[PDB]
RNA sequence: AAUCGUACCGCAAACCAACACAGGUUAGUUAUUGUAAAGGCUGUAUAAAACCAGGAUAAAGGAACUCGGCAAAAUAGGUUAUGUUUUCG
């Protein structure tokens, strides 16, 4: 079983596509895997859940084993301690949704800047191009 | 104030800190450093050297039990700094001693050689090397009120929040207050040193050698083990002759070792080195000479102080005396004996408390390190073996590791029936049959062992009890009767 | 590439307060000859925008700051003009453009001015001694010339001090605190293959 | 102030003050089912379902 | 909110800065397998006896971590 | 390792107010120096009445207004040699 999935329809994760599950219109961390479009009942199930939007370098998290060393040992501070940690948890998901959706809005941003820069040197040249015409027509 | 479109900058000095601040893996540094490494000002340029050697080492720990590292990291690790070496070239002449500092150890610690960097240390070494040695010379200071033109140059006071500085009262009647700083300088200077900047680095070092000779005072807190190893390695490296400074060096180490001893009550316990104990305060952090009990902060997560070692240890005595033995010509017989006692001293009574031995664990990289520097200086001892035998863990060693430790113990004539016993036993238990002997793989060598070189292992640890008189028992019965 | 105004002896500038135009006829003409007969102006000139406007207005805007950077006292205005152009080539036209790159440097702390000192208000507005400049070799949080930065600082300092203790006083955290937000998705890790590509490349 | 807001709903309260558990278990809470019972009331208390 | 009474708990990324290795040491030229042996036969029989031990010593102590300086 | 919750609304045109009600409704997080990333939302056709509501400007006078400086306007902020009163703060 493989720790993260990595085969996603992009143009559903944008939202340009619709889903596999149309009713839902966002899915929860545990609902991405079967609204995908993708799905197949042949690939092995991640063991770990994931969005689209984590980084490959989350492969290597280990979040509970190091929740056990910090453990308290008053049931009381316990419970509170454990509550914040699940807070920690479902937070980090919208994180990255965050610096995902500001990250393609940049590229977004840069692709648009060059190609206005281009069109603009085509009609410039091709103005420059007519006006030559007239004077070589005059003599 | 910085609202806007900034046509000359791309982005703000401000949130530049920010981001430095903010790094744990090195895709987030690469990010940063590829695209405003032209930016950056002497303060964040050499911060982020000093992150890289600690972030390209968390990486590797960061490895699950069945995976592997990205092969492609170390190449982009080493791509980093080669980036960021480019600009501390760059902005070299507009650091401090301190920042300085930073950046030369990192390409240091990461073994990376530069021309440009090496070249430019060269002539800093030469200048420092006059004002530092100085006998009339004063202690850095990083109380500012009113930083001078050049400090607005450094990029420190560039800052929207409180700067720390140290809060301790700075000596006023030390002799060569910054000679830990020079020491570490050159050292940098000789590992960072290329091909085409070695006869640069090896002028500037031979002056220093020369003018550390002709000098008649000791600094009054003499210098830090650590400082000393490296000042050592300089010359080792560097090929500087100068046996008057070489003999001076060794005389500063063996004041400090006996100063240790001298002022160890062995009754208070196992003998343990003098540290700086650094803790977080409000404008800054504070230097103790002892630590603070534990203390519940209301507000800071981490009380724990910084332990920064000032004597010596066995880490550094594995390095102190593997550059007698490159410089062992300079140096004369009468003080490397004396050394050497000394170093067996410091490692028996560091292992004691009261009457009954406690060992301190020690690890098998550790063991070797020291005991080839003695067989090239041909010291044998039984004081400094045993200690070192004690709180060595024999479970995950191989096969081969545990032969060559029962050679060394006769050979240094240990006399300690436990020492033995516990090497035979896990011998035996890691040599297995099938009608081949096969010898077990482990942290002491690269794979395993079979047939005629198991035969090997097992008559050279046969030879070494024989010779040492263990009475008959089980364990060696069986390796016997196998070989 | 530095276009000249329909009378060659400029260059004309990127900016909203140029008011001459790039002349651009394939064969050079005197201004009266064309100007007065009735033909349309766009046949001899454009009077418009290159498509690297906000491009170019960058790299010139750098060529100033280093040309200052290697000044050692502040000057006018008509020296770095004379001096940019002398090292490069007749690059700027008018010392309207380089005040208008000036002022954004000064707002984001990139270079200081040195005002001089008058005994009443209405002597100062109505005085026209040119002004003097200087740039800071990296960007400083603080206005004015370095020995006002050193006094700024000062008492920002003291302020930090003074309410740090007072924050401690009253049973609050001395140093502010925030959570570390993770800012590094899949989009992240892309864009940094890409930048290690490029700088192969 | 503006009045008008004096249900503020709440599922464990309705339960525990009107519920079946409640009504059997005073001899006065019984006789109101039976009075619902003769006038034959096809729900009989708040918390009931299939 | 966004303003903590106190630092926040180390649920984060925690890079270690403590039990750094960046000192010199010798190479690995060690003696050969023969030469041992032959040290080891050259070893004088002395019949000497073995010291006084207690009759339970403690396992290895670990050592406090370190740090460095460059702060 | 079983069992129950997982759609949609949730400062709101979906909850409490008979309504698509200018009212009421808990906690957790995010960009931003003088500003502000992401995301989200959107109004039948005109105009040169009286009058009404909420703003702006106003010559000379400056409380003459009125039960009443109602409302509106107003250098509003910081440091002071000296003096007064104190329960001495
Ligand atoms: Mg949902
Ligand atoms: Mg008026
Ligand atoms: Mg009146």
């Amino acid at each position: 079983r493989p720790i993260m999935h990595k085969n996603w329809d992009w143009e559903f994760v944008v939202g340009a596509k619709a889903g596999r599950k149309p009713a839902i219109q966002r899915p929860k961390p545990h609902q991405w895997y079967y609204c995908n479009p993708k799905y197949s009942a042949e690939d092995p199930l991640p063991t770990k859940i994931f969005p689209p939007h984590a980084p490959p370098t989350a492969e290597s998290l280990d979040d509970w084993a190091k929740f056990r060393k910090l453990c308290p040992k008053d049931p009381v501070e316990a419970k509170k301690f454990r509550k914040h940690f699940v807070r920690f948890l479902n937070q980090r998901n919208y994180d990255w949704r965050t610096a995902f959706e500001r990250g393609l809005a940049k590229e977004v941003a840069v692709a648009k800047a060059a190609q206005r820069a281009e069109d603009e040197t085509k009609r410039q040249e091709a103005w420059h191009a007519y006006r030559t015409a007239v004077f070589e027509s005059a003599l | 104030f910085h609202t806007g479109v900034n046509l000359v900058q791309p982005i703000d000095t401000s949130k530049l800190t920010r981001q430095i601040k903010k790094l744990t893996l090195l895709h987030e540094a690469a990010l940063t450093v590829l695209q405003y490494s032209n930016y950056c000002n002497p303060e964040q340029a050499t911060e982020i050297l000093r992150r890289l050697p600690f972030l390209m080492r968390h990486e590797e720990s960061r490895v699950l039990k069945g995976q592997t590292l990205d092969p492609k990291l170390p190449p982009m690790f080493h791509g980093l700094l080669h980036v960021m070496g480019d600009r501390f070239v760059q902005v070299f002449s507009d650091c401090n001693l301190r920042q300085i500092e930073r950046g030369a150890w990192a390409l240091a610690a990461a073994r990376h050689q530069h021309d440009g960097v090496a070249l430019a240390l060269s002539e800093k070494l030469k200048q420092l090397t006059q004002e530092l040695l100085d006998l009339n010379a004063k202690p850095f200071n990083t109380r500012v009120t009113k930083p001078t033109p050049e400090q607005l140059n450094s990029g420190i006071f560039a800052s929207r929040v409180l700067v720390p500085e140290s809060v301790n009262q700075l000596p006023v009647k030390a002799v060569l207050p910054e000679f830990n700083a020079l020491a570490g300088i050159a050292w940098a200077l000789a590992t960072v040193a290329g091909e085409h900047s070695a006869a640069a680095a090896k002028a500037a070092l031979e002056q220093l050698a020369e003018k550390f000779g002709a000098l008649q005072v000791d600094p009054k807190p003499l210098p830090d083990a650590d400082s000393l190893c490296r000042l050592a390695w300089a010359f080792a490296k560097a090929g500087v002759h100068n046996p008057a400074a070489v003999d001076k060096l060794f005389h500063l180490a063996e004041e400090r070792l006996k100063s240790q001893l001298q002022a160890h009550d062995p009754a208070s316990g196992p003998l343990r080195p003098r540290c700086t104990y650094r803790y977080k305060t409000v404008r800054g952090w504070v230097d103790q000479h002892f630590p603070r009990k534990p203390r519940d902060s209301s507000y800071l997560g981490d009380t724990a102080p910084k332990i920064i070692p000032r004597d010596f240890e066995i880490d550094s005595l594995g390095s102190l005396l593997s550059a007698a033995a490159l410089l062992r010509d300079q140096v004369p017989v009468e003080r490397l004996q004396t050394i050497l006692n000394l170093a067996a001293q410091h490692t028996a009574a560091s292992s004691v408390a009261g009457g009954a031995l406690q060992p301190l664990m020690v690890t098998y990289e550790e063991v070797t390190r020291v005991l080839a520097a003695c067989e090239q200086l041909g010291f044998r001892s039984s004081t400094l073996v045993t200690p070192l035998l004690h709180g060595l863990p024999m479970a995950a060693l191989s096969a081969e590791a545990l032969s060559q430790l029962a050679a060394a113990a006769t050979l240094h004539h240990v006399r300690s029936r436990t020492v033995y016993l516990r090497i035979v036993r896990a011998f035996n238990a890691k040599l297995s049959v099938s009608p081949t002997l096969v010898a077990g793989a482990g942290i002491g060598a690269e794979g395993k062992k079979e047939g005629e070189a198991a035969a090997a292992l097992g008559a050279q640890l046969l030879l070494a009890v024989t010779k040492a008189g263990l009475p008959a028992n089980a364990s060696v019965s069986r390796i016997a009767s196998l070989v | 590439r530095p276009a000249l105004t329909p009378s060659f002896s400029r260059v004309s500038d990127p900016w909203t307060g140029e008011k001459e135009a790039k002349y651009a006829a394939p064969y050079r003409i005197p201004e009266e000859v064309w100007k007065n007969s009735g033909a349309p102006k766009i046949l001899f000139q454009d009077p418009w925008n290159s498509p690297d406007y906000d491009e170019v207005r960058k790299k010139h805007a750098v060529l100033v700051h280093d040309y200052l950077k290697q000044q050692s006292q502040p000057i006018n205005v008509q020296t770095i003009l004379e001096g940019v152009n002398k090292t490069h080539g007749l690059v700027l036209g008018t010392i309207e453009y380089v005040t208008s790159l000036l002022e954004n440097m000064l707002w984001h702390d990139m270079a200081y001015v040195v005002k001089p000192v008058f005994s009443s208000p209405r002597k100062a507005k109505l005085s026209k001694i040119p002004l003097l400049y200087g740039a800071n070799k990296y960007q400083q949080v603080f206005r004015g010339t370095p020995k006002e930065v050193a006094e700024r600082y000062e008492a920002a300092r003291a302020k930090h001090i003074k309410v740090a203790f007072t924050r401690l006083r009253t049973s609050k955290t001395p140093q502010p605190f925030r959570r570390r937000t993770d800012e590094y998705s899949h989009v992240q890790a892309s864009q940094s293959a890409l930048g290690l590509a490029a700088a192969a490349a | 102030m503006k009045r008008g807001m004096t249900y503020q709903p709440s599922r464990k309260k309705r339960i525990n003050k009107h519920g079946m558990e409640k009504r059997l278990g005073t001899e006065d809470g019984r006789l109101t089912i039976l009075r619902r019972l003769e006038k034959g009331r096809w729900r009989l208390t708040v918390d009931m379902f299939r | 909110a966004k303003r903590l009474l106190r630092e926040a708990p180390p649920f984060t990324e925690q890079v270690d800065e403590k039990n750094f290795d960046d000192k010199d040491y010798l190479g690995a030229g060690a003696m050969s397998n023969e030469q041992l042996r032959k040290e080891l036969e050259k070893v004088e029989p002395g019949e000497a006896k073995w010291d006084e031990e207690s009759p339970l010593i403690p396992p290895p102590q670990p050592r406090q971590y370190r740090n460095k300086g460059h702060q």
